[PDB]
């Protein structure tokens, strides 16, 4: 698979953008 | 006071503060009765804090908003920290790596918050590998990342972290 | 071999043993500050020893500054709001007569002091704030760069006599 | 003199005390 430094930023990122649609208004 | 004329050393100064009520108040709603969890961590169970403030309550509200979300996520990150086995040695590059490819398409709100949940995560993953004495170097690591890549000012350009109070469902 | 960052990385661990065995020598000469008594340390180390020795080496020298500094910070009151402003002020004014590790020692020192006259006076939770002050002091105004062409902080386990 | 200027001045002393005593 894809080395752990880019796979823990690529979650990071859907976690944020998560995140984001649910409480930025 | 008009937005924009915040600074980014205030804004860093601020996230120092915002960084340990949030390690504080997550570590806390995680921790479960009975034994049925990881010991926890004395280092964020005792952790200082400056008397109750405005950044105080950023911190706990975006650990406290982020839970549900954070908790999801839980299997898949220790898996991957394990996978990435960061070290004393090898923390600041690691993270300063994993930062930057969060930000490369934009910065959010919540990807803000993504961040500070990684220097959680690894200051948390790192104390139970045996790294004593390393919450102060992950600050540092989270605080000097936003300010030298955009982030402070992104922050201070909104009217600085108390713009994130206004988070929420 | 050695960069400012990597000095600056160091400084934040050489001031947190620095603070807790001075913390440790001044509570076995008022009240303790738990957040020192307790605060957490890397696995013994040699930035940690260079912190402990620079505070156990100045502890005759510290001892007779105490009312000294203690005082001046009565005076000084820094507050939460200010506290950054004052010690960028002290410290530039420390080096620019000269930079020498004696100096680089009371900047530390410094930093202890004030670190626990806040604390005393209620303000919980800046000893980061304060470790903060002291490492971007030095990286930012070129004394991380001074300890780098040295050999690092390690050098400073050459001082005694 | 006011009080911060006084604390540079008893650092420059104590440090330059120090490293009169410790470096070699
Ligand atoms: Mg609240
Ligand atoms: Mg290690
Ligand atoms: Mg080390
Ligand atoms: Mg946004
Ligand atoms: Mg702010
Ligand atoms: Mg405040």
């Amino acid at each position: 698979d894809m080395r752990p430094e880019i796979r823990i930023a690529q979650e990071l990122r859907r976690x944020g953008d998560e995140f984001n649609a649910t409480y930025a208004r | 006071g008009p937005l924009g004329s915040m600074s980014e050393e205030q804004v860093a100064q601020d996230t120092e503060e915002v960084f340990r009520s949030y390690v504080f108040y997550r570590h806390q709603q995680e921790q479960e009765a009975e034994g049925v969890a990881a010991p926890a961590d004395p280092e964020m169970v005792t952790l200082p804090l400056q008397p109750s403030s405005t950044m105080g309550q950023v911190g706990r509200q975006l650990a406290i908003i982020g839970d549900d979300i954070n908790r999801r996520y839980d299997s898949e990150f220790q898996t991957m920290l394990q996978h990435l086995q960061p070290t004393a040695e090898n923390a600041y590059e690691y993270f300063t790596k994993i930062a930057t490819s969060l930000f490369e398409s934009g910065i959010n709100w919540g990807r803000v918050v993504a961040l500070l949940g990684f220097g959680y995560r690894l200051a948390l993953h790192v104390y139970q590998h045996g790294l004593t004495g390393f919450l102060g170097q992950v600050t540092r690591f989270v605080v000097d990342f936003m300010l030298h890549h955009s982030i402070a000012r992104w922050i201070a350009q909104r009217g600085g972290w108390v713009a994130a109070l206004n988070l929420g469902n």
